[PDB]
């Protein structure tokens, strides 16, 4: 079968290009750790506004100033 | 007497036919066009990232008002 991926690709070099780019495209995504940044990314982009909550018993953590260290791990992007 | 043909002075030219130059192939192309191919998509990532930010900082103008 070792020539067939030879001697098809002396015929028509047309399709073999294609089914390559075919081919290499659905394989990586299961690969590099470059994905599910992809959607940590496409995560904390805030389009809505964001109501508060209330103060009852808990007083979980996120007083009511926010540049208070309160809130989770959003800012490596900025050293990114 | 005044007759034509000269006693020298000839070439000839050629029936040849030639002009096979290679031509930078075989394996040399193929090769600069994925290495000029990935330093396109390597100047991606650093500007689509980037604009991406700058995208949040321009929300972030409408949420720090509207109330
Ligand atoms: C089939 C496996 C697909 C997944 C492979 C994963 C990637 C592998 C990387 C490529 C490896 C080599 C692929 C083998 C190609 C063999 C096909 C072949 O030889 O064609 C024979 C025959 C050729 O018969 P033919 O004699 O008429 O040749 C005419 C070919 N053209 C039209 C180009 C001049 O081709 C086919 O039967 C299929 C043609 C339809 C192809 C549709 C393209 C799909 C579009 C992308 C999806």
């Amino acid at each position: 079968v070792a020539a067939f991926l030879k001697n098809v690709w002396a015929k028509e070099p047309v399709l073999v290009a294609s089914f390559a780019i075919a081919g290499l495209a659905v394989i990586l995504p299961t690969l590099s750790p470059y994905t599910k940044y992809s959607l940590m990314i496409n995560r904390a982009t805030p389009y809505n506004y964001p109501v508060p909550l209330r103060d009852d018993g808990n007083m979980p953590d996120v007083p009511s100033h926010p540049q208070d260290p309160q809130g989770p791990s959003l800012e490596w992007l900025k050293r990114l | 007497k005044q007759d034509m043909p000269p006693v020298g002075g000839y070439g000839p030219i050629d029936y040849k036919r030639n002009l096979p130059r290679r031509g930078l192939s075989g394996y040399s192309m193929f090769a600069v066009g994925i290495g000029a191919l990935l330093f396109g998509y390597w100047s991606m990532m650093k500007w689509n990232r980037e604009r991406r930010r700058l995208q949040i900082e321009d929300f972030e103008a409408r949420i720090a008002l509207m109330p």
